C-alpha cells in the first residue's frame, strides 16, 4: 500500500481544502447579509421613532 | 525522533529507500508535495531564499568587513564533526539570524567607517605636525603674521623636491628660495616671496606636489597652531584607540558565529530547495520521502551521499557496482610499472599522519588530489616496493631478463583478465546469457600460450624452448591446422590447435545467437557491436597489458645506470674526497633519483585508463577512481 | 521498506490535515461573523445616530 | 521589527497574513504619524531618553534640527545639558545613566553630522569635554555611541 497513501492523502487534502473554501463561502455569506441586517434594522428603528413622535 | 526529508524522481525510489533505509532510517514513506496541506510549495518558500541570501550576504559583508578571510569550505553533514558543531540538529529560524546580524553589520560597517576617518584624520595631523613644527621653528614671530610671505610645504624627499624647484624656478624664474629639511617619511619645505604674490605662489602651488599652503593646518585660533594641533592629535589617537579596542573587542567574539550562521544558512538554503519552494521544481522532482532517523543514526546517515536524493534534514549503487574491483586490481597493476618503492611508502607514509592538517590546509595544487587519493597512494605506494625491489629473477643484461618479463606480465594479466571476465559474468543476475558463451576463444589461445610460457620455463632437458618458446607458440597457432610443435610442446599434440580453432570459430556464432534465446523465459545491432568490441577488446586487453616489462625496465635501466655509474666513482678516492665526493655524488643522484621516481608514478597512469576503459567494459569513466577512495572512507 | 509505516504516517497526516483544515475553517467562520457582526453594527449606529 | 521580520516569513492562510500586514502598516503608520518635533521636545523634557523606531533615524533628527533652533540652539543645548547634567549629578557605571547618556550621545551623533553648527553650542554647553569622558568607562555600547559622537565632531572639528 506504497501508492495508495499519497492517493488517499490528495483526497483527503482536497477535501480538506474544500472544507476551507465552504467556510470562506460561509463567510462572505456572513458578510453579504451583514449590510443586509443593519439595513433591515433602520427600518426598524425609523418606525419606533415615529410612535415617538406621534405619541408626543 | 528527528525529520528528514529527502527528494529525487520516482525511478530510483526502491533502492535509495533501501539504502536510507539500511543506514538507520524507519519509517520511510513515499509522498509528493500536492498531497498535503502543512508543506505546501508558496512565495514564502522564495521570500525565505531572498533572505536567506540576503542573510548570506550580510554574513559576507561582516566577514569582509571583519577582516578576516571569506569561508569557501561547507560541512552540512551530521557525520563529521565540524559538520555539528557548525551545524546543529534542531531548527533554525532565518529572522533571528537576520536582525542578530543586521546590528552587528551596522554597527562594523560605522565602527570602521569612524576608524578609517579618524586614521585618516590622526595621519593628516600627525602628517602635518612635523611640517608645522618644522615651518613654525624656522613662539611665533613670522608664522602668524601678515607682513611676511611664508610658504609651508610637505613633501616625500628631496628629490620630489629638485623637481618642485625646477618647475618653479622654469616657471617662475628666480624668486624663490630652495631649502629641505629632514622629517620622521616626510620632507620640510619653505618658500619666501612677495607679500603680494601670495596668490601666484598658492596658484603656483597648486598644480605643484603634495598639498601645502601659505598656512597648512586646520586649527589657527591659537598662537601658535602646534599646540592646538598637538591637542588634537592626541585626542585622535585616544579616539582611534577607542576604535580599534571597540572593533577589536566586538569583532573578537563573532569570529564562528559567521561561519557557523552561513552553514546554517546552507543547509536551510538546501532544505528550502528540497521543500520545491520555486515554481520550476515541480515538474522536474516529483517525488518526496519523508521518514524519522533516531539520535543515533544521523552521524551513520552522512557515511554516504546518496545516489540522487539530497541527505538533509531539519553512479550511486548501494553495493554495486561501483568499481569494487579498482582497488585491488588499479593499484597491484599500477605499481608494477616502478627499492624505488621505499621514497613513495615514506611519502606515502607522511600523508597519513599529514592528513588532518594537509586536509584543511590544501597546499598545491598536486598535494590536493594526492590527499584526496591518499589511500591509493598508500596502498600503490606500499605495493610498488615489492615489483620495485625484485627489479633492481636478476636484471643483468638485455635479452636475459625479458624473457621472464615478458611472459610474468601476460601471465598476471591473464588472471585479471579472467577474473574480469568472471566477474561480469556472475553480475546480471532467467536473465542469463550472452556471458557464458564469450571468453572462450581467449581463453583458449591465452590459455594455450599461457600453458606453453609455464611448461616452456621447466622444460630443461632440450624439450622446450628458446624463441620464445609461448609467443612462437601461439604465433604459430592459428596458421597452420595440420601441425605438430613449435615449439616446446608436449605429447598430444596437434588436437589443440583444432580444438582451439573449433571452439573459436563457434564462439562467433553462438554469441549473439543466445541474445533473444535466453530473454524470452534493437539487439541486432547490440549483438554485433557487442561482439566486435569482445573481439577488439579480447586483443586489446593482452596488446596493451605489455606496458609493464617496458616501463619498469625504463626507469629500473634509468636508475641502474645513475646508481651503477655513481656508486663506483663516490666509492673511490677514500678519505675526505670519499665523503665529500660521495655526499656531493650521492645527494645529485638521489636529487634526479627521486624526480625520475615521481615522474614515472607521474606517468604510470596507462594502467587506470586502460582499466577505466577496456577494464569497465567487460567488468559491468571516472566512477572507479572515485569509488576506490570513497570505498575506504564509508 | 516496511507496509505499516506508509499507513500509520499516512493515516496521521491525513488525521493532522483534517484536523488543521477544520481549525482552519473554523476560524475563517468566526472572523466572517466577527467582521459581519462589526459591519452590521456600524451601519446600525450611525442609522440609529440619523433617526435619532 | 518583529512584525516587519515576521511580515516577510509567510505560509499558508494567507487571509491571516493579509491580516498582519495590515496590522503592520497600522502599527508602524499609527506610531509614525505623530510629530517628532512634540516627541521629541516631550521626551527631552521628561528627562527620560529611550532607544524607540522612530528615535534612531535621521529623517526624524533632519525635520526636528532646523525646529530646534528657537534661541542659540536651545533644543541641542538643552539635550546636551540634560546628558552632561545626568553625567554631573547621578554619577555613572549605573544601569539607569547608561541608557540616558547611550540615548543621548547616540542622538546627538545625528544632530553633529547632519548639522554643523553644532559644534559651538556643543562646546559652548561643555558637552565635548563630557563626551569624552564616556569612552574610557564601561558601557561599551555607550561608550561605542560616546565614540561615534565624537568621531562626529573630531570630522567636523579638523578635516
Amino acid at each position: 500500500s506504497q501508492k495508495n497513501g499519497i492517493a488517499t492523502l490528495l483526497q483527503a487534502e482536497k477535501e480538506a481544502h474544500e472544507i476551507v473554501s465552504k467556510a470562506r463561502k460561509y463567510r462572505q455569506d456572513k458578510l453579504k447579509q451583514a449590510k443586509t441586517d443593519a439595513a433591515k434594522e433602520i427600518d426598524s428603528y425609523k418606525i419606533q421613532k415615529d410612535k415617538e413622535l406621534k405619541e408626543f | 525522533m528527528a525529520l528528514v526529508q529527502f527528494y529525487i524522481p520516482q525511478e530510483i525510489s526502491r533502492d535509495s529507500a533501501y539504502t536510507l533505509g539500511q543506514l538507520g532510517l524507519v519509517q520511510f514513506r513515499d509522498l509528493n508535495s500536492k498531497v498535503r496541506a502543512f508543506q505546501r510549495t508558496f512565495v514564502n518558500e522564495i521570500r525565505r531564499l531572498d533572505n536567506v541570501e540576503r542573510q548570506y550576504r550580510y554574513f559576507y559583508s561582516l566577514l569582509k568587513k571583519h577582516d578576516i578571510k571569506l569561508y569557501e569550505g561547507d560541512t552540512d553533514k551530521y557525520l563529521d564533526g565540524s559538520g555539528e558543531l557548525y551545524v546543529p540538529p534542531s531548527g533554525s529560524v532565518i529572522d533571528d539570524y537576520v536582525r542578530n546580524a543586521s546590528y552587528l553589520e551596522e554597527r562594523l560597517i560605522q565602527m570602521e567607517d569612524a576608524t578609517d576617518q579618524i586614521e585618516v584624520q590622526k595621519n593628516d595631523l600627525e602628517q602635518y605636525r612635523f611640517i608645522l613644527q618644522s615651518g613654525d621653528e624656522f613662539n611665533i614671530a613670522a608664522a602668524i603674521g601678515a607682513s611676511v610671505n611664508y610658504v609651508t610645504g610637505v613633501i616625500a624627499r628631496d628629490k620630489v623636491a629638485t623637481l618642485e624647484q625646477i618647475l618653479w624656478r622654469v616657471l617662475r624664474g628666480n624668486l624663490f628660495f630652495k631649502t629641505v629639511e629632514i622629517e620622521q617619511k616626510n620632507a620640510f619645505i619653505v618658500f619666501s616671496h612677495g607679500d603680494l604674490i601670495i596668490k601666484r605662489i598658492r596658484k603656483i602651488a597648486e598644480s605643484l606636489d603634495a598639498n601645502l599652503y601659505d598656512v597648512d593646518s586646520s586649527n589657527e585660533g591659537r598662537s601658535q597652531q602646534l599646540a592646538k594641533v598637538n591637542k588634537n592629535l592626541s585626542d585622535l589617537y585616544t579616539v582611534l584607540k577607542t576604535t580599534s579596542t571597540t572593533l577589536e573587542s566586538e569583532l573578537y567574539a563573532i569570529a564562528k558565529e559567521l561561519d557557523s550562521w552561513f552553514q546554517d544558512v546552507t543547509r536551510e538554503k538546501a532544505i528550502f530547495e528540497i521543500l520545491n519552494k520555486s515554481n520550476y521544481d515541480t515538474n522536474r522532482k516529483i517525488l518526496i520521502a519523508e521518514g524519522w532517523i533516531p539520535r543515533d543514526e544521523l552521524a551513520t546517515l552522512q557515511a554516504r551521499l546518496g545516489e540522487m536524493i539530497a541527505r538533509l534534514g531539519i553512479a550511486q549503487y548501494r553495493e554495486i557496482n561501483a568499481g569494487l574491483p579498482t582497488i585491488v586490481t588499479f593499484p597491484f597493476m599500477f605499481a608494477i610499472m616502478f627499492g624505488h618503492g621505499f621514497l613513495m611508502t615514506l611519502a606515502a607514509l607522511s600523508l597519513v599522519l599529514n592528513e588532518k592538517k594537509i586536509n584543511k590546509m590544501k597546499r598545491g595544487e598536486i598535494f590536493d588530489m594526492a590527499f584526496t587519493g591518499r589511500y591509493i597512494i598508500l596502498l600503490m605506494g606500499v605495493f610498488s616496493m615489492y615489483t620495485g625491489f625484485l627489479y633492481n629473477g636478476t636484471e643483468n643484461a638485455l635479452l636475459f631478463s625479458n624473457s621472464y618479463k615478458m611472459k610474468l606480465s601476460i601471465l598476471m594479466g591473464f588472471i585479471h583478465m579472467t577474473y574480469s571476465y568472471f566477474f561480469s559474468l556472475a553480475n546480471h543476475l532467467d536473465i542469463i546469457g550472452n556471458f557464458i558463451p564469450g571468453l572462450l576463444f581467449m581463453q583458449g589461445i591465452f590459455g594455450y600460450l599461457s600453458v606453453c610460457i609455464v611448461y616452456k620455463w621447466a622444460v630443461d632437458w632440450v624439450k622446450d624452448g628458446k624463441p620464445a618458446p609461448g609467443l612462437l607458440n601461439m604465433l604459430i597457432n592459428m596458421f597452420l591446422s595440420p601441425g605438430t610443435i613449435d615449439d616446446e610442446l608436449y605429447p598430444h599434440q596437434a588436437k589443440v590447435q583444432v580444438f582451439l580453432l573449433l571452439m573459436a570459430l563457434v564462439c562467433i556464432p553462438w554469441l549473439l545467437l543466445v541474445k533473444p534465446l535466453h530473454f524470452k523465459f534493437d539487439i541486432m545491432i547490440h549483438q554485433v557491436i557487442h561482439t566486435i568490441e569482445f573481439c577488439l577488446n579480447c586483443v586489446s586487453h593482452t596488446a596493451s597489458y605489455l606496458r609493464l616489462w617496458a616501463l619498469s625496465l625504463a626507469h629500473a635501466q634509468l636508475s641502474s645506470v645513475l646508481w651503477t655509474m655513481t656508486i663506483q666513482i663516490a666509492f673511490g678516492f677514500r678519505g675526505f674526497v670519499g665523503v665529500f665526493m660521495t655526499v656531493a655524488l650521492f645527494a645529485m643522484w638521489f636529487a634526479l633519483t627521486c624526480a625520475v621516481l615521481v615522474l614515472m608514478e607521474g606517468t604510470s597512469a596507462m594502467l587506470h585508463s586502460l582499466r577505466l576503459h577496456w577494464v569497465e567494459s567487460m567488468s559491468k569513466p571516472y566512477e572507479p577512481f572515485a569509488f576506490e577512495y570513497k570505498d575506504m572512507e564509508v | 521498506l516496511t507496509p505499516n509505516q506508509v499507513n500509520d504516517e499516512l493515516n496521521k497526516m491525513q488525521a493532522f490535515i483534517r484536523k488543521e483544515a477544520e481549525e482552519k475553517a473554523k476560524e475563517i467562520q468566526l472572523k466572517a461573523d466577527q467582521e459581519y457582526e462589526i459591519e452590521k453594527t456600524n451601519i446600525v449606529r450611525n442609522e440609529t445616530n440619523n433617526i435619532d | 521589527p518583529t512584525v516587519q521580520s515576521l511580515s516577510e516569513r509567510k505560509y499558508s492562510d494567507e487571509e491571516l497574513r493579509q491580516d498582519i500586514s495590515n496590522l503592520k502598516e497600522i502599527l508602524e503608520n499609527e506610531y509614525q504619524e505623530l510629530t517628532s518635533f512634540d516627541e521629541y521636545v516631550a521626551e527631552l523634557d521628561s528627562k527620560l531618553l529611550c532607544w524607540s523606531p522612530p528615535h534612531v533615524d535621521n529623517g526624524f533628527w533632519s525635520d526636528n534640527i532646523d525646529e530646534f533652533k528657537k534661541d542659540n540652539y536651545k533644543i541641542f543645548r538643552q539635550l546636551i545639558e540634560l546628558l552632561q547634567a545626568k553625567v554631573r549629578n547621578g554619577d555613572v557605571n549605573a544601569k539607569q545613566e547608561k541608557i540616558i547618556i547611550q540615548v543621548a550621545l547616540n542622538d546627538i551623533t545625528h544632530v553633529v553630522e547632519l548639522l554643523p553648527e553644532s559644534i559651538d553650542v556643543l562646546d559652548k554647553t561643555g558637552g565635548k569635554a563630557d563626551i569624552m569622558e564616556l569612552l574610557n568607562h564601561s558601557d561599551s555600547r555607550v561608550k561605542y555611541e560616546a565614540l561615534k559622537a565624537t568621531q562626529a565632531i573630531i570630522g567636523y572639528t579638523f578635516k
